[PDB]
RNA sequence: AAUGAGUCCACUUUAAAUCCUUUAACGAGGAUCCAUUGGAGGGCAAGUCUGGUGCCAGCAGCCGCGGUAAUUCCAGCUCCAA
RNA sequence: GGUGACCACGGGUGACGGGGAAUCAGGGUUCGAUUCCGGAGAGGGAGCCUGAGAAACGGCUACCACAUCCAAGGAAGGCAGCA
RNA sequence: GUCUCCGUAGUGUAGCGGUUAUCACGUUCGCCUAACACGCGAAAGGUCCUCGGUUCGAAACCGGGCGGAAACACCA
């Protein structure tokens, strides 16, 4: 914590997805690659935001520890935010989530409910059986 | 093949939409429109590869759909519609146009413009036919056919259209002086002055062109866009004016820039 | 299909005739004095020498004033004075076909910390590069085949972490200071 | 057949079992390169001989 | 949760071994009336009418043709409280290796006897199939046991306590001589051409008030054969203990490759862990396993299952061979052993270099006895005397030998269900004993 | 005889006494003997040489690195 | 004195993992944490060493070696090439 | 009438064609089933509905060769797609 | 898993419930030669595939198992 810093380029505005988007890379000269965490609150502090609008990805270390490079993501508002942004990084800062079958038994089903036909009771109670 | 093709891999992709090799298998496969796929510029890659404001064909779907982009003055929200050569994309949450022009290397360029030069678009004409109840009609180097024009304008000349109302307000003779720019071949994005036309009957014109510092070169008539009246073109002109200079003078620029720079 | 690449090219080639004991000799003359550690390593310069002297051969056959010949035989003249194989006022394609192998060995980050006198020998130089001990500018390189360039010779130095810049001993320091430590009160 | 398979391995099977004396490691890669380079390369002997191989039955 | 439990048939050619069961699994619902007339009628036509029950167990055609049974075979039921299978025995003079592989697959057994007049003499004699094959069940370890005795319908009166009394006497003082508790066993009377006390107590018989079975865990009464087994005693499970797998056979299934079938021993496989066979010293990766045409996450101990294999073809492993955990510590071929021996008969003197053949779970392989150590006492272990000359029946002997064929033999101090082993010669089980020390190659 | 098209070869057995972890009905692998198609050296009309046998190679069994699957 | 190959916390990566790069802590004196594959008559770099075998076994792409003192087979040692 | 020693016609191909690959003084000699383009095929043939586009086969019809279930009255097939 | 056949020096096989031998050989040794070639005469070579049972005694009479040669089935 002693020896860490935040260092931006690239810096970019769009209304677009109303964000701004940068590269960003992180000085640790002496330690591991800095916790995502850290750096979105350091980020937070550094442009006046908080840390649940921050959106960070794609740490790559420099060889021999030092420097390591990564995107930076800041929007204007949570709800856009939510909007514009992907499911696996909205559920990586928890706020999707992802809690269904796999996709083998969703084909399963898929292909178990094209044996029955029209009949709504009988489409809908194909999967309860063979489970 | 049973049908129409509708995929196009990433390394069969025209050379000038610069794509790599390693992001994947597939290139955008424009749709049908305006122009041909090979001298177009699909939205992904301009608003993805061109301009960076979407990292992902999902994100620029996402801008595409919320209706900001504006080509030729109407909101297209096709993610793979075919740009193609001067129409103007226009963009009014964050207010910049953009004149789809070729660099001098033939590529399509980032190249902006002021609103009240976006407002027009010139056209080059591809044929003229009579119609039904004896009407003229003219068919443009788009796809865009208009009625009732002047009975002066001739074949392959240029006309100004006007955006919103699809009317043309002046033309360009296609005539030996003046300003033009070649739209195919080993000369593209070169800008030059009409000097000679030499017609062969039953196969393809050739014309000859010098720029500005007097390089002449030539190319066929097809590959041909009048974008002068003269010599002051109509439209504004990229970085470079058109001028295709060769890789001796490119180094020594390079060298010189990055000397300025360090 | 795959997004793959598989564009890859050889860097060496085998010698046409094996068992020839003035190539054997002269070839292992340059593993001794270079530290390398086996003829793959020579063979590759020596590969390297070899297109690049073809590349001027080509050139030099070409007539003079052609701007290709120049571009190129500019391109190549840069590049050998930027890696310090020739010196600066040498721009001319004739001294490329003068170039030997030596001059192409002595310019790597091997040899170039055994002549800064970062190590006592060519194989400590190795062993200590390989040990992630020698920087360059900034970037700590553990190649020791990388090539130095004018610019980047001034930069070389020990790496911060290692045990001979900053601080940070060994592992056998620490266990023999915590090993003394325990012995003796 | 005439039959004289039956020899089979003669010589191998009565060639009496001497095992290999356990020697010390070789150096092997850059240590090995440098070992016989210094062996061949660097080295001043008084002793005529013309020249003889590395591997004199002397 | 519900427990699964091998029981094994044993009984005598022609002794409704596999009528009985025909009618058991069709009444407790394995096959359909549809498939039991479909039996009856190809029946018919060849006149073995009073087999259509035997056949659904005689899968083989040449098992259909010839009136007997070959070759062991698998059923599947589920009971009124758990869940057990069932494999046949051929009750062979010629088919006894066959057998007593099915016998050390098991956790329980059935005994048969036909009750009429001519067979049970024949039955229980020097020649009679029942002494060998109630010995050899307790000599694999089948620790608890089940007797049923078909065809009382044929005695004179049909029937009948007398010969019930006498009959269940005579093989209650024969399995107290082998070891057995008659008070632990249960004795069943079963009409089986017929069809009579396997659900419901028959009222054709009355004079039978069914049977009280005692034993150490608990205490149990009986009327019918569901009842009978519905209170057997659940076998331990060795989960612990590595993974042990002797191999009832080698199947080469269309479509998946080639499957291993065993029953298994100690340990649970699952498919994602490399498995080793012994004899042949060959490893391979595990696919799936499966029971009864059903996926499977598990297979416990006890379980006949048949597992997919890959990148092997059926030669490379046979019958008899044994698999087991990798990263445990893996089966594999063992030089020879030491082996403590009770002789069962022999019409002559037993010396250094007899050479009969040892059956131990699946594999049957001709072994030497290299030497004889000592002899040893009937109980206790007792020291008599050191090495022996010659031996004769009714003796215990320590002997070490060598199988002339690869085989993998496990201490039964180890692995209890390998350690148990027979042998075989002139048709009778001729010693009996386990393994004690065993050398690894 | 070889396995496919059934032709009948003679193939040497090329070293001390690797002739004695031959036995009869082995699948042998034969592989050419030197000259493509053509005796090599004093062994008259031999094309082909055996280098491995029931799927050990020769080479192991000479050097005893593997035995003979029993 | 210096380090990894390995154990292994965390970060990072990633749809989620894995791997790489970082980074705690262990981790080298036969540093047993063990480099092999083919050769030593010539072609062709390397032994007219020693012990067996005795035109046998075998080697040998080709010349050729082996019939009791084998620079060529089977081995030990030592050398050679990658 | 048309085509042929300027090689027709016929046969063979261990022939899909090309961009290309190996080798490398120059000239050449071999290899391109194989990710890009074009063609052909979906066990062998043949015939069709629909549709802008198919002689489609993860569409249909028939025959041939294989081959699944069956209560023997019938019914259902096409991995040169991923495994 | 079942069945059919075979299994004696190293090959080619006589063999008797009271004897396994010879033969073309194959090997070794003398036998002449620097090396041979040809040629003369002897010796060894068997748990009768293995293990047992019947018998006073078996290789052979019988029971197994093993190896090889034939076929029949064997689909978690
Ligand atoms: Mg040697
Ligand atoms: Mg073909
Ligand atoms: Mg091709
Ligand atoms: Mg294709
Ligand atoms: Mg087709
Ligand atoms: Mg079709």
């Amino acid at each position: 914590n002693d020896t860490v810093t935040i260092r931006t380029r690239k810096f970019m505005t769009n209304r677009l997805l109303q964000r701004k988007q940068m590269v960003i890379d992180v000085l640790h000269p002496g330690k591991a690659t800095v916790p995502k965490t850290e750096i979105r609150e350091k980020l937070a502090k550094m442009y006046k935001t908080t840390p649940d609008v921050i959106f960070v990805f794609g740490f790559r270390t420099h060889f021999g520890g030092g420097k390591t490079t990564g995107f930076g993501m800041i929007y204007d508002s949570l709800d856009y935010a939510k909007k514009n942004e992907p499911k696996h990084r909205l559920a990586r800062h928890g706020l999707y989530e992802k809690k269904k079958t796999s996709r083998k038994q969703r084909k399963e089903r898929k292909n178990r409910m094209k044996k029955v036909r029209g009949t709504a009771k009988a489409n809908v109670g194909a999967g309860k059986k063979p489970k | 093949a049973r049908g129409p093709k509708k995929h196009l891999k990433r390394v069969a992709a025209p050379k000038h939409w610069m794509l790599d090799k390693l992001t994947g298998v597939f290139a955008p496969r424009p749709s049908t429109g305006p122009h041909k796929l090979r001298e177009c510029l699909p939205l992904i890659i301009f608003l993805r590869n061109r301009l960076k404001y979407a990292l992902t064909g999902d994100e620029v779907k996402k801008i595409c759909m919320q209706r900001f982009i504006k080509i030729d003055g109407k909101v297209r929200t096709d993610i793979t519609y075919p740009a193609g050569f001067m129409d103007v994309i226009s963009i009014d949450k964050t207010g910049e146009n953009f004149r789809l022009i070729y660099d001098t290397k033939g590529r399509f360029a980032v190249h902006r413009i002021t609103p009240e030069e976006a407002k027009y678009k010139l056209c080059k004409v591809r044929k003229i036919f009579v119609g039904t109840k004896g009407i003229p009609h003219l068919v443009t180097h788009d796809a865009r056919t208009i009625r009732y024009p002047d009975p002066l304008i001739k074949v392959n000349d240029t006309i100004q259209i006007d955006l919103e109302t699809g009317k043309i307000t002046d033309f360009i003779k296609f005539d030996t002086g003046n300003l033009c720019m070649v739209t195919g071949g080993a000369n593209l994005g070169r800008i030059g002055v009409i000097t000679n036309r030499e017609r062969h009957p039953g196969s393809f014109d050739v014309v000859h062109v010098k720029d500005a510092n007097g390089n002449s070169f030539a190319t066929r008539l097809s590959n041909i866009f009048v974008i002068g009246k003269g010599n002051k073109p109509w439209i504004s002109l990229p970085r470079g004016k058109g001028i295709r200079l060769t890789i001796a003078e490119e180094r020594d620029k390079r060298l010189a820039a990055k000397q300025s720079s360090g | 299909p795959v997004a793959r690449s598989w564009v890859c090219r050889k860097t060496y080639v085998t010698p046409r005739r094996p068992f020839e004991k003035s190539r054997l000799d002269q070839e292992l003359k340059l593993i001794g004095e270079y530290g390398l550690r086996n003829k793959r390593e020579v063979w590759r310069v020596k590969f390297t020498l070899a297109k690049i002297r073809k590349a001027a051969r080509e050139l030099l056959t070409l007539d003079e004033k052609d701007p290709r010949r120049l571009f190129e035989g500019n391109a190549l003249l840069r590049r050998l004075v930027r890696i310090g194989v020739l010196d600066e006022g040498k721009m001319k394609l004739d001294y490329i076909l003068g170039l030997k192998i030596e001059d192409f060995l002595e310019r790597r980050l091997q040899t170039q910390v055994f002549k800064l006198g970062l190590a006592k020998s060519i194989h400590h130089a190795r062993v200590l590069i390989r040990q992630r001990h020698i920087r360059v500018r900034k970037q700590v390189v553990n190649i020791p085949s990388f090539i130095v360039r004018l610019d980047s010779q001034k930069h070389i130095d020990f790496s911060l972490r290692s045990p001979y810049g900053g601080g940070r001993p060994g592992r056998v320091k620490r266990k023999n200071a915590k090993k003394g430590q325990g012995g003796a009160g | 057949v005439h039959g004289s398979l039956a020899r089979a391995g003669k010589v191998r099977g009565q060639t009496p079992k001497v095992a290999k004396q356990e020697k010390k490691k070789k150096k092997t890669g850059r240590a090995k390169r440098r070992m016989q380079y210094n062996r061949r390369f660097v080295n001043v002997v008084p002793t005529f001989g013309k020249k003889k191989g590395p591997n004199a039955n002397s | 949760e519900k427990t699964h439990i091998n029981i094994v048939v044993i009984g005598h050619v022609d002794s409704g071994k596999s009528t009985t069961t025909g009618h058991l699994i069709y009444k407790c619902g394995g096959i359909d009336k549809r498939t039991i007339e479909k039996f009856e009628k190809e029946a018919a036509e060849m006149g073995k009418g009073s087999f259509k029950y035997a056949w659904v167990l005689d899968k083989l055609k040449a098992e259909r043709e010839r009136g007997i049974t070959i070759d062991i075979s698998l059923w599947k039921f589920e009971t009124s409280k758990y869940y057990v299978t069932i494999i046949d025995a051929p009750g062979h003079r010629d088919f006894i290796k066959n057998m007593i592989t099915g016998t050390s697959q098991a956790d329980c057994a059935v005994l048969i006897v036909a009750a009429g007049v001519g067979e049970f003499e024949a039955g229980i004699s020097k020649n009679g199939q029942t002494r060998e094959h109630a010995l050899l069940a307790y000599t694999l370890g089948v620790k608890q046991l089940i007797v049923g005795v078909n065809k009382m319908d044929s005695t004179e009166p049909p029937y009948s306590q007398k010969r019930y009394e006498e009959i269940v006497k005579e093989v209650s003082t024969y399995i107290k001589k082998i070891g057995y508790n008659p008070d632990t066993v249960a004795f069943v009377p079963i009409s089986g051409w017929n069809g009579d006390n396997m659900l419901e107590p028959s009222a054709n018989m009355p004079w039978f008030k069914g049977w009280k079975v005692t034993r150490k865990d608990g205490n149990a009464s009986g009327t019918t054969l569901l009842e009978a087994l519905d209170c057997i005693l659940p076998p331990t499970r060795p989960t612990d203990k590595p993974l042990r797998l002797p191999l009832q056979d080698v199947y080469k299934i269309g479509g998946i490759g080639t499957v291993p079938v065993g029953r298994v021993e100690t340990g649970v496989l699952k498919p994602g862990m490399v498995v080793t066979f012994a004899p042949v010293n060959v490893t391979t990766e595990v696919k799936s396993v499966e029971m009864h045409h059903e996926a499977l996450s598990e297979a416990l101990p006890g379980d006949n299952v048949g597992f997919n294999v890959k990148n092997v073809s059926v030669k490379d492993v046979r019958r008899g061979n044994v698999a087991g955990d990798s990263k445990n510590d893996p089966p594999m071929e063992a030089a020879g052993f030491t082996a403590q021996v009770i002789i069962l008969n022999h019409p002559g003197q037993i010396s250094a270099g007899y050479a009969p053949v040892l059956d131990c779970h699946t594999a049957h392989i001709a072994c030497k006895f290299a030497e004889l150590k000592e002899k040893i006492d009937r109980r206790s272990g007792k020291k008599l005397e050191d090495g022996p000359k010659f031996l004769k029946s009714g003796d215990a002997a320590i002997v070490d030998m060598v199988p002339g064929k690869p085989m993998c033999v496990e201490s039964f101090s180890d692995y209890p269900p390998l350690g148990r082993f027979a042998v075989r010669d002139m048709r009778q089980t001729v010693a009996v004993g386990v393994i004690k020390a065993v050398d690894k190659k | 005889q070889l396995i496919k098209n059934g032709k009948k070869i003679t193939a040497f057995v090329p070293n001390d006494g690797c002739l004695n972890f031959i036995e009869e009905n082995d699948e042998v692998l034969v592989a050419g003997f030197g000259r493509k198609g053509h005796a090599v050296g004093d062994i008259p009309g031999v094309r082909f040489k055996v280098v491995k046998v029931a799927n050990v190679s020769l080479l192991a069994l000479y050097k005893g690195k593997k035995e003979r699957p029993r």
